[PDB]
């Protein structure tokens, strides 16, 4: 149980790019002396008479193992002991060897994985390997969770020719008492529960490999946590012995330039739904609130310098954009198509790709829109139009000759420069309820709002701002369309009341917003249920009480101070209380009489 | 421009029988978006062209399944499973994939019938025309099939070239025959240099060439 | 129903100018791209020009570019082709055609106009000379030569419509003079030559020329 040489592994599946020779050299360079593959092991497109002997050094794959479209006779993974299957091939496979043959049905004969004893997660699949010998004799039950071969091999089970390639059995022969794996059939032979492939003895220090984490020369279910439970305070303190996880290893410090997941693991880069920030002194991954930031070029910029409009051909390129550098221009030709360039008409529903757009730095010029839409719903999340464009007229917002009945620009809070023109929209109401000047950031900005539906005709039809709106007007008739609320709001909706004394989920009010009480707060009958966020601000706990905390269950095994665990029991009033220090697996009541 | 080659250019067909037209481009017609904009248009006599087939094999609305198309890349075929008399006209393949869009030269589909020999006539120039200093002598082939016929002018047994023009009627709606005129035009001065004006017709309905002639 | 009705065609000298019109009805014209396509005397179809429904862009075949201008007036549902610097090679029937498949996802054209003719030559208007083609089987043939007229067309009847059976009036040919000529012929009973009167009625509207000619045996 030591540190081992680590490599990254690949995620290319079945892609070929170069010559078989270049590809083979890439593999050789990658896995050279590699003992632990942090990712996947993809062995593809290796041809006959190529030497893959370096693969003999590989002992662990963290991801999946893919062996496909090879014609080489031998793949010598003789020392591969475990595939953890933390990533899957084809949505379900940790091990997949597929189609290792050419049109002559010649190819992979020898896959002597004589030390492969554990596949932690994932499935196994062998397909179309007409030259593969002996692997059909394997008893996979010993490995996966839920010539002829030597006569000495157990039940005719073997990975190859020799006695040395007889399958080693460490699970299915084990006594009924054993949790996990063994060295022999006796209850004396059982391995520690944390052992992965087999053991050299009964202890955590004896395991051949670890099921979860390796902290030094010991296997553990988890790494020493970064935070601790403090029984005196019922709160969480920093752990001075805490460690982060790096692959299946516990480490005091991440390698460079790695970052730390919320899960406390060391990774090279944060995930796609996340952003990075260093707080505090640690480079951390945090999940994005809303769509992750993404700047895209607008119409008349870069690749779109000679593009008339948003249209069928370019629309999907705005997918996930949150800020547009430059303009968005939408013109009648978008919806008509262009027959001469085979530009199809824009599918109206594709316009909802623009729902992620919160900012446009230039101008928003809308001169056409599908007639069956009643508002500019695609731009319901647009917050700012900066109007910085310097060579395309005076208007930063144009809404011209459309069929809409409301603007629906629910999130719009600033038009920093440029004039606004809203003209010729014969069904359009609500536009005069807005004090446009309050949106402006530049002296003298102007509006030109005319030849829309008449204000008096709108009033007479009931097309007015909702009763729950403030006097600041609205973007449509709904309580979500108000510029601001009469009083309280729940999310983006102006509402007549928060669920203080009645309704579910129960709430409190914070700066005129209805905020949900914590789920552990028990709803009170015609009386408030909480005074603030979280499980310490409840009037009454729904289940158990742990100090100031309303909790779902009492703490049971959590890491405490002095390198100990914390166990608690619940009394008749549902209050949590410390177990006696010597009930190291928990208790049902106070004292030694609590842990018989 | 992409050149579209149609074969054959002329297609007599027996009603009720199949017919096929080949269209070949000098450049692959697969667009970058994956579609092949290869179309067939039909222009019936006295009408404008109208789409028959699009994207190689799709029948336009109203077009019966007697018409089909196939092919790919540079090689295409229009097939009519059974020709009807109302299908006569000129068929064009058309390419809309590369700029500029182009048409083939057009295949004229008409009616196949039995061989029929022309009745042949030669007409001397009128005196009235001669008065004006020009001589037009006309040879007529009347009601013949097929359309192909060889008409040669011989003047005192010298074969003439470059001084005649032909006109051919459209296929007769009732007898499916053709009629042809060949008009030999000479100055009066040239006319009066010779004696024997002859029209010699070679046609499939004639066992040997027919020669109509006059003297003057 | 959808209709496209063309006009404006006519005869013009090289370097002259004409404007073709295509009036649309029965659909929303401004929703459709439109093209002009032409067909010369001896050729197939040739695409000439195209324009988008709202005129945002126009397209021209090279040999035409700079001499032709396509345009449209959507308020009058009308398409135009302004033709200037007209060359001999521009002589053709011109069609307008509608891009029924928006953005050319399926096909180029559905509806076409009936066509309008453009003839460009340095020739001038002139009635035809009408000479006899005199008879002598047993069927006889006679006719009338309609020579040296400009421009097309000419119509020819026989005894004012009395004689139709056996009539062939040939397509006109274009002589090196730049003038047209055709013949109209009729097969007739040999026995009838002595007894029956045969008159070709020729008409040429552009020169207001109306001729009747009696054809007698030789
Ligand atoms: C719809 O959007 C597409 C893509 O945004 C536009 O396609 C782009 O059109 C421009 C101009 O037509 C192309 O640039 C041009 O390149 C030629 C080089 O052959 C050059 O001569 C021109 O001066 C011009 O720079 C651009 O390549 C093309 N991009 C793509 C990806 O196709 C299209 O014009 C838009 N159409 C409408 C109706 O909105
Ligand atoms: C243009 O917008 C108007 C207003 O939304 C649409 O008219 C409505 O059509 C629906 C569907 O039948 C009716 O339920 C409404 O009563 C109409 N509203 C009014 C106030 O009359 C119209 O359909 C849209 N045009 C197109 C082509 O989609
Ligand atoms: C708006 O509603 C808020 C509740 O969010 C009101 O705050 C209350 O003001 C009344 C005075 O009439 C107090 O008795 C309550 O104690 C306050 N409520 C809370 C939750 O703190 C506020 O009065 C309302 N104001 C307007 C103008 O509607
Ligand atoms: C857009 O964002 C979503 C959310 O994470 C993601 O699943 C998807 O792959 C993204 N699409 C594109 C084209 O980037």
């Amino acid at each position: 149980l030591e540190e081992k040489k680590v490599c990254q592994g690949t995620s290319n599946k079945l892609t070929q790019l170069g010559t078989f020779e270049d590809h083979f050299l890439s593999l050789q360079r990658m896995f050279n002396n590699c003992e632990v593959v942090l990712g996947n092991l993809e062995i593809t497109y290796v041809q006959r008479n190529y030497d893959l002997s370096f693969l003999k050094t590989i002992q662990e794959v963290a991801g999946y193992v893919l062996i496909a479209l090879n014609t080489v006779e031998r793949i010598p993974l003789e020392n591969l002991q475990i595939i953890r299957g933390n990533m899957y091939y084809e949505n379900s496979y940790a091990l997949a060897v597929l189609s290792n043959y050419d049109a002559n049905k010649t190819g992979l004969k020898e896959l002597p994985m004589r030390n492969l004893q554990e596949i932690l997660h994932g499935a196994v699949r062998f397909s179309n390997n007409p030259a593969l010998c002996n692997v059909e004799s394997i008893q996979w039950r010993d490995i996966v969770s839920s010539q002829k071969c030597d006569p000495s091999c157990p039940n005719g089970s073997c990975w190859g020719a020799g006695e040395e390639n007889c399958q080693k059995l460490t699970k299915i022969i084990c006594a009924q008492q054993c949790s996990g794996r063994c060295r022999g059939k006796s209850p004396s032979d059982c391995c520690h529960n944390q052992c992965a492939a087999g053991c050299t003895g009964p202890r955590e220090s004896d395991c051949l490999v670890c099921r979860k984490f390796r902290d030094e020369a010991t296997c553990k279910d988890t790494c020493p946590p970064l935070m601790l439970y403090n029984p005196t305070t019922y709160q969480m303190d920093v752990n001075p012995e805490g460690k982060y996880s790096f692959g299946a290893t516990c480490v005091k410090k991440c390698p460079r330039n790695y970052v730390v997941t919320d899960h406390g693991s060391c990774v090279r880069a944060c995930g796609a739904d996340s952003y990075e920030m260093e707080e505090d002194g640690v480079r951390k991954c945090k999940k994005c609130e809303g769509p992750c930031r993404k700047v895209c070029n607008g119409i008349g910029i870069g690749e779109f310098k000679d593009s008339l409009s948003i249209n069928a051909t370019n629309i999907k390129h705005f997918k996930n954009c949150t800020s547009i550098s430059g303009d968005l221009h939408i013109l009648p030709v978008a919806f008509r198509g262009d027959s001469f360039t085979h530009t199809p008409p824009l599918d109206p529903q594709e316009l909802d790709i623009l729902k992620t757009v919160k900012e446009i730095t230039g101008f928003l010029l809308i001169q056409a829109w599908p007639e069956n839409r009643t508002d500019l719903h695609a731009f319901e999340n647009l917050e700012i139009i900066r109007g910085r464009t310097k060579q395309h007229g005076q208007f930063s917002l144009a809404v011209v000759s459309l069929n809409i009945t409301s603007l629906g620009l629910r999130s719009l809070k600033e038009i920093s420069d440029g004039d606004v023109i809203i003209s010729g929209n014969k069904n359009l109401c609500y536009a005069n309820t807005i004090n446009w000047k309050k949106l402006f950031g530049t002296s003298g900005q102007k509006t030109k709002i005319i030849s829309n539906r008449g204000e008096n005709s709108c009033k007479a039809t009931g097309q007015v701002c909702h009763a729950l709106c403030s006097p600041e007007g609205c973007w449509g008739p709904e309580p979500r369309d108000c510029v601001s609320c009469r009083n309280v709001s729940r999310g983006r909706e102006c509402v007549d009341k928060c669920n203080l004394l009645e309704g579910e989920p129960r709430e409190f009010v914070e700066n005129s917003e209805c905020i949900q009480c914590h789920p552990e707060c028990l709803p009170q009958a015609m009386n408030i249920t909480c005074t603030g966020r979280g499980p310490d601000n409840c009037i009454q706990c729904a289940h158990y009480i742990d100090g100031p905390h309303c909790v779902k269950t009492c703490p049971a095994g959590v890491m405490g101070e002095n390198n100990t665990l914390v166990w608690k029991y619940a009394d008749a009033g549902h209050v949590c209380h410390l177990c006696h220090p010597n009930c190291t697996y928990g208790c049902t009541g106070p004292g030694l009489e609590g842990c018989p | 421009d992409i050149v579209m080659t149609q074969t054959p250019l002329s297609l007599p067909v027996t009603p009720g029988e199949p017919a096929s037209i080949s269209c070949r481009s000098n450049q692959d017609l697969t667009h970058s978006n994956g579609n092949t904009y290869l179309e067939w248009y039909l222009q019936k006599p006295g009408q404008s062209p109208r789409l028959l087939i699009y994207k190689v094999s799709n029948r336009f609305s109203g077009v019966p399944d007697r018409f089909s198309g196939s092919g790919a890349g540079t090689d295409f075929t229009l097939r009519i499973s059974r020709v009807e008399a109302e299908d006569v006209g000129v068929y064009y393949c058309m390419q809309g994939t590369h700029w500029p869009w182009t048409f083939g030269q057009g295949t004229k589909v008409d009616i196949k019938r039995t061989v029929a020999a022309p009745s042949v006539f030669i007409f001397p120039p009128s005196d009235e025309q001669l008065k004006s200093g020009t001589a037009s002598v006309v040879c007529l082939l009347n009601n013949f099939y097929p359309r192909e016929a060889k008409v040669q002018w011989k003047v005192d047994n010298a074969l003439n070239s470059g001084n005649s023009q032909e006109s051919v009627t459209e296929q007769d709606s009732k007898d499916s025959t053709y009629s042809l005129s060949s008009t030999l035009t000479l100055s009066k001065a040239d006319y009066e240099k010779h004696k024997v004006y002859a029209c010699e017709v070679t046609h499939q309905g004639l066992s040997s060439p027919v020669t109509k002639s006059f003297n003057r | 129903e959808v209709q496209l009705v063309e006009s404006g065609g006519g005869v013009v000298q090289p370097g002259g100018s004409l404007r073709l019109s295509c009036a649309a009805s029965g659909f929303t014209f401004s929703d459709y791209d439109m093209s002009w396509i032409r067909q010369a005397p001896g050729k197939g179809l040739e695409w000439v020009s195209g324009i988008l429904g709202g005129s945002e862009r126009s397209y021209y075949r090279d040999s035409v570019k700079g001499r032709f201008t396509i345009s449209r007036d959507n308020s009058r549902k009308t398409l135009y082709l302004q033709m200037n610097s007209l060359r001999a090679e521009d002589t053709a029937v011109y069609y307008c055609a509608r891009h029924g498949s928006p953005g050319y996802t399926l096909y180029a054209w559905d509806y076409w106009g009936q066509g309008t003719t453009v003839t460009v030559s340095s020739a001038s208007t002139k009635g035809p000379s009408v000479f006899p083609l005199a008879p002598s089987g047993g069927t006889a043939a006679l006719g009338c030569l309609v020579k040296d007229y400009f421009p097309e067309p000419v119509t020819v009847s026989w005894n004012s419509g009395a004689l139709t059976s056996g009539v062939h009036t040939f397509p006109a040919v274009l002589q090196s003079s730049g003038l047209y000529s055709l013949s109209s012929v009729v097969t007739v009973p040999s026995s009838s030559l002595g007894t029956q009167t045969y008159i070709c009625n020729v008409n040429h509207k552009p020169s207001n020329t109306k001729v009747d000619k009696k054809a007698e045996p030789k």
